[PDB]
């Protein structure tokens, strides 16, 4: 609801 | 002869590439787009179709998990959607038995399934087996001997070093010896009656260990390690040797391909994809 920042999967290098 | 084929994947948002390579002469064919891109899903051959399993459609404008399945035929270098499981599955392990595919694990949003389904081509239907033991996304699977074995992964909390296995005239999951080694997105397949785990992630830094385990034996053991440490890579089997595909590696895309030849103990790199991309599905066919 915040329009948060993407974050890093360590394993993958996904944004989500 | 048989080539190695690769599905979508990752880098920057999830990707619809399908491509061919053919180690007997070093090349890569570019073929038929994925319907829909992905990344995190798992590739498996039944009876000559390659089937892309689960993933996800993670890009600038939203993330999908799949439950998708599809099929492609090399002979007609088309793409035909299939019935979709239960869940979607990102993440996805699977595994092939009696012309069957078993889809482990993976994740649907923040849920990471124990739940197992298995998929019958000519019936073009999924029935739920028996949960595994333990929650497992990013797990690696394979066959041997007609059995199910599900390896590693991470359960929501911890990556895991743990591995279960499925008997399917039994409808029930037993776990086995532990690896020596935490692996989430480890590349697991079978080798000369062996399962193999390459590489993943044992909760600090990506691997470039590998590791086999004997059932006769109940033993897990280290063979030679990769060149290039990785995790989220796909693994196949090309004419008795391992092959590994991509991945992450906590800075960069590998578009490195390392071949494993189980008669020297030693890895290669033998080609590099089109470009750096974690997270493809892989089948040889």
């Amino acid at each position: 609801a915040f329009f948060a920042q993407l974050q890093l999967d360590e394993e993958t290098g996904e944004f989500l | 002869g048989r080539l190695i084929y690769t599905a979508g994947g990752y880098f920057r948002q999830s990707l619809s590439y399908l491509e061919a390579y053919n180690p007997s002469d070093g090349t890569w064919l570019r073929l038929a787009d994925l319907q829909v891109p992905r990344s995190g899903l798992a590739g498996c051959v039944v009876g000559g179709l390659l089937y892309a399993v689960g993933g996800r459609n993670n890009s600038p404008d939203g993330n999908t998990d799949s439950s998708a399945l599809d099929c492609y035929n090399p002979m007609t270098n088309q793409w035909s959607p299939c019935a979709p499981m239960s869940v979607p599955r990102n993440r996805i392990g699977v595994g092939v038995i009696d012309g069957h595919i078993y889809a482990v694990g993976g994740s649907h949003g923040c849920i990471h399934h124990n739940s197992v389904e298995r998929y019958e081509p000519e019936r073009d239907e999924w029935h739920l087996v028996a949960p595994m033991l333990t929650r497992r996304i990013g797990v690696g699977v394979a066959v041997l001997n007609r059995l199910l074995y599900a390896v590693g992964g991470f359960d929501g909390t911890n990556r895991l070093n743990s591995a279960e296995c499925y008997y399917p005239e039994r409808n029930e999951w037993r776990m086995i010896t532990a690896m020596n080694t935490i692996r989430s997105g480890a590349g697991v397949c079978v080798l000369h009656n062996c399962i193999y785990a390459a590489g993943g992630y044992d909760g600090q830094d990506q691997l470039n260990s590998v590791e086999r385990y004997d059932v006769e034996t109940e033993t897990w053991t280290f063979v030679a390690p990769m060149k290039h440490r990785r995790s989220a890579l796909g693994i196949t089997v090309h004419q008795g040797r391992i092959y590994v595909l991509g991945g992450y590696d906590g800075h960069t895309f590998l578009d490195s391909v390392e071949c494993y030849d189980p008669d020297t103990d030693t890895w290669s790199e033998v080609t590099r994809m089109t470009s750096g991309r974690s997270g493809v599905g892989v089948a040889v066919t």
